[PDB]
């Protein structure tokens, strides 16, 4: 499935000016030092999460800082992602900043949750430390991106606990004696994230690394035709196929989901089933040993019926957002709860806060205001609770809400942007706007009013995935073949 | 002289401490992996060390004894469940848990040091976590309470108490030194007016120092700076700042403990990769010289135990057996 596959994080590292000074103004030293950090973080990920951290790109600010580094990691993180948007043009699943400075926060770094594969959220920031220590910092930073958050609800309840008494676990507070393991609870969160349609860009396997070729690393580099993994694990797959990184007499490939006994899997074979209604299934090309790059439906497609709309392969519903913050047992409130409380614009429901005063929501922009849930608890799964929990009462409907702050600017407890608020309408900055307001791109279509000539689905790469017996970039050409 | 091997205790240890309770000498041993704070007692009949009592705590790092007016108190630093304070009861002949250090202010302790300033008792806990701040506690007759926090957002590894002369004064004033990861050692000065440590200064020339320990010869004050890899250093205090004396290669070192036995100044540099080197002070050289060579697995501390003209050397082992040595 999607969790039994080996995932790959194509990581880019940016070294700021202070990191460069720490290595005595040496380029070659900064690179090897950062590679050491990445490699040790990789060994952590490889063992438990079945995920590889692969360095694909790196740059070092040798002259000066591109922007002012803040003592606040969250402030630093954002300015870095802006730099990333405007100046970084190399491709990567995530971009992380290596700062030579030290943050004045409780955390040794900061990174957006569920951020991977994104341009604005796909990144994090990490402070300087010893090689082993910064590796842990990178692991917990990438953990956030990868969707791993230490569930405070389960922590407080005792549902999830770190069994390591001495070294503790990665998502916990770090001390001198460094952690080495994720909790079982962390693994489940990661699997849940993938099953939710997240981490789509993590299924392309890197080939040529930034290091000299190494036979027995599990990567097909220059000079070598194949690379099974290790002589211990090559026995499981690739033993008969690959000998000393070279294909045998009767072999087209070595290992992979599209490789069967040293032979390619025929075209049309399902190598990865859709994890949800936002995802597109992947079939073997027949010309490659690896399963096709994990793609999904573009942003705009509906999900959970008409209740949600796909964004980054994930379904944005008020129901899921409530489950995301307060727990799986929590469900979204009835629309009647919104239709009354949000209009008032009181503390018990509103469309935002303006200088000590709440904004009274408009009657159309009611579904884009204060988030309302049912059967709520008293402790959010993530972030900090700012204030108290709102609880409002022929059927009588219990409307519940709450203000959860990840950032001073970002506040969970309001309807997330992109959430459907009606037919072909979504929420944007607490306002219900039509689909045209989001400026969605479109695939090629040769039939009016249809997507991909009504014979295909528009992917997130803005390409048409044609149905069976249909070909062409517009999926208009019919192709009969048993 | 020579440090001869007395006995090898069949267990691992992190920090070893000694104290005097009711005119008897005891040894406290912190067991990380089991949980026990092992107290040792001297047998004057069999000339060996017995097992006095234990204190259970899931991840103990330090077991610092404080004796206030013949009453014994023990500070137990734990990586799990939080740190606690125990009091010995003479009547019930047991240790009693009387105070709890809050788990959120102190989270990842790594070292505890005790000192006395103008008849007031204190102790400092180095917290190697960022959220946990290195905190000084004060004895107020019934227990210990927060007095001052130092080095916010710093991964403090060790604390060391110092009494040094600031030019052009003539009297020694209380000082504290903090060692933190990827950072320079910091010297705090005691301020009597505000009753707290201030005026911090960095020790230049030292990057990534793990711990600091001081000793005194000829009235002058010195310190031993420990690194894991690279070179450990020995420094002399001269009025305003520390000056270079010598340096030694550290091959996975965690300890550089100065010891003064029978008016002889020793310095034991521990090593994880190789043999632990013992140094002796040279009067002519004004430097440490090679003396004797020990063999202990991953030494974590070295403590001197004096009992009736007999001098013992305790060596903690993180993976092997803790060793007791005889000084003859
Ligand atoms: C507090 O500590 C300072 C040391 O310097 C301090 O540390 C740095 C990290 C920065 O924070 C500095 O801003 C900060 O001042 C002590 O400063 C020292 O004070 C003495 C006198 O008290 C000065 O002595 C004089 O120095 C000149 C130098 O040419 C001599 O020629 C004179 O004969 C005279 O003795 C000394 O220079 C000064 N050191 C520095 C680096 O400025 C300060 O005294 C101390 N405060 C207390 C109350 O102990
Ligand atoms: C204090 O702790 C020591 C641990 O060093 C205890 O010695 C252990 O005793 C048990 C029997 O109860 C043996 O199974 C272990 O092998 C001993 N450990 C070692 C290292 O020899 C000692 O018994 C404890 N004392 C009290 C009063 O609890
Ligand atoms: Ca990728
Ligand atoms: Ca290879
Ligand atoms: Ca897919
Ligand atoms: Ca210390």
């Amino acid at each position: 499935n999607v969790e039994e596959e080996t995932k790959y994080i194509e990581l880019m590292i940016v070294n700021d000016h202070l990191m460069f000074k720490k290595h005595r103004l040496s380029v070659v030293h900064t690179n090897t030092y950062a590679k050491s950090v990445v490699n040790m973080a990789d060994l952590i990920y490889k063992d438990q999460l079945k995920t590889r951290i692969v360095l694909v790109a790196m740059e070092t600010w040798a002259t000066d800082n591109k922007f002012a580094i803040s003592e606040n990691p969250l402030i630093t993180l954002r300015e870095f992602m802006k730099y990333r948007r405007d100046f970084i043009k190399e491709k990567s699943d995530a971009v992380h900043l290596f700062s030579g400075s030290q943050f004045e926060s409780s955390r040794s770094g900061a990174a957006y949750i569920g951020g991977i594969c994104s341009l604005l959220k796909g990144g994090g920031v990490n402070e300087f430390g010893k090689t082993d220590l910064m590796a842990v910092t990178l692991a917990q930073s990438l953990a956030h991106n990868i969707g791993i958050i230490s569930d405070k609800r389960k922590l407080a309840s005792g549902e999830c606990k770190c069994e390591d008494t001495w070294s503790g676990c990665i998502m916990g507070d770090t001390g001198y004696y460094l952690p080495k393991k994720f909790t079982q609870c962390n693994i489940e969160e990661y699997h849940d994230f993938l099953n939710s349609g997240g981490g789509a860009c993590l299924f392309n396997k890197p080939s040529k690394l930034l290091d000299p070729p190494e036979c027995g690393n599990g990567f097909i580099e220059t000079g070598e035709e194949c690379d099974c993994g290790t002589p211990a694990e090559c026995v499981l797959e690739g033993a008969e196929c690959c000998k000393k990184c070279t294909l045998t007499q009767d072999s087209q490939c070595s290992d992979g989901l599209c490789c069967k006994k040293c032979k390619f899997q025929p075209m049309g074979t399902v190598c990865r089933e859709a994890v949800n209604d936002c995802d597109i299934r992947e079939t073997c090309s027949g010309n490659s040993s690896q399963c096709a790059p994990n793609i999904h439906k573009m942003d705009g497609y509906s999900c959970d019926g008409v209740q949600g709309i796909c964004f980054g392969g994930r379904c944005k519903t008020r129901d899921r957002q409530c489950k995301y913050i307060w727990g799986q047992k929590v469900t979204a409130s009835d629309k009647y709860c919104y239709e009354k409380l949000n209009i008032e614009g009181t503390e018990k429901g509103n469309c935002g806060k303006d200088k000590d005063t709440w904004i009274q929501c408009n009657k159309r922009d009611v579904l884009c205001g204060y988030l309302l849930c049912t059967n709520i608890g008293n402790i959010p799964r993530l972030g900090e609770l700012d204030g108290e929990i709102t609880s409002t009462l022929g059927r009588t409907l219990n409307c519940s809400g709450g203000h959860v702050k990840l950032e001073e600017d970002v506040d969970l407890g309001y309807v997330e942007d992109g959430t459907p608020c009606g037919p072909q309408m979504m929420c944007l900055e607490h306002r219900c706007l039509p689909v045209a307001s989001f400026n969605f791109s479109t695939c090629l279509s040769s039939k009016e009013g249809t997507i991909c000539s009504g014979n295909g689905v528009c992917s997130n790469e803005l390409k048409c995935v044609c149905n069976r017996h249909w070909i062409g970039s517009d999926c208009n050409t019919y192709f009969p073949h048993n | 002289t020579e440090f001869a091997k007395s006995q090898d205790l069949p267990y691992q240890s992190l920090s070893i401490d000694t104290f005097s309770y009711l005119n008897d000498e005891y040894v406290v041993i912190a067991q990380p992996f089991t949980g026990k704070c092992i107290f040792l007692e001297w047998d004057h009949v069999e000339k060996t060390f017995r097992n006095y009592d234990n204190i259970t705590g899931t991840s103990t790092v330090v077991c610092k004894p404080i004796v206030i007016e013949t009453q014994l108190y023990v500070i137990v630093a734990q990586l799990f469940g939080g740190s606690h304070i125990y009091k010995r009861d003479s009547f019930a002949n047991k240790f009693i848990k009387i105070q709890d250090i809050e788990i959120l202010k102190i989270r990842k302790p790594n070292d505890i040091e005790t000192f006395k300033i103008e008849n007031n008792w204190y102790f400092v806990v180095a917290d190697s976590s960022k959220a946990g701040f290195t905190t000084i506690y004060k004895w107020n007759g019934n227990g210990f309470y927060s007095h001052q926090s130092l080095h916010a957002w710093y991964r403090d590894t060790d604390v060391e108490y110092l009494e040094i002369v600031r030019t052009p004064q003539t009297l020694r004033t209380p000082h504290l030194i903090l060692s933190s990861s990827s950072q320079r050692p910091v010297i705090y000065q005691w301020n009597k007016a505000t009753q707290l440590f201030t005026n911090q200064t960095d020790i230049p020339n030292m990057e990534d120092v793990y711990a600091v320990k001081h000793f005194s010869v000829k009235g002058d004050v010195y310190i031993c700076l420990t690194r894991f890899i690279g070179d450990s250093k020995v420094m002399k205090w001269g009025g305003s700042s520390f000056q270079d004396i010598q340096r030694m290669p550290s091959r996975g070192s965690m300890v550089f403990q100065p010891l003064q036995i029978n008016n002889y100044q020793y310095a034991i540099l521990g090593s994880d990769y190789s043999f632990t080197q013992v140094y002796n002070w040279d009067a002519e050289k004004a430097k440490f010289v090679k003396f004797q060579e020990l063999n202990v697995q991953a030494p974590r501390s070295f403590t001197h135990v004096s009992i009736n003209k007999r001098n013992f050397l305790f060596a903690s082992s993180f993976k092997g057996n803790t060793q007791i040595y005889k000084h003859v």
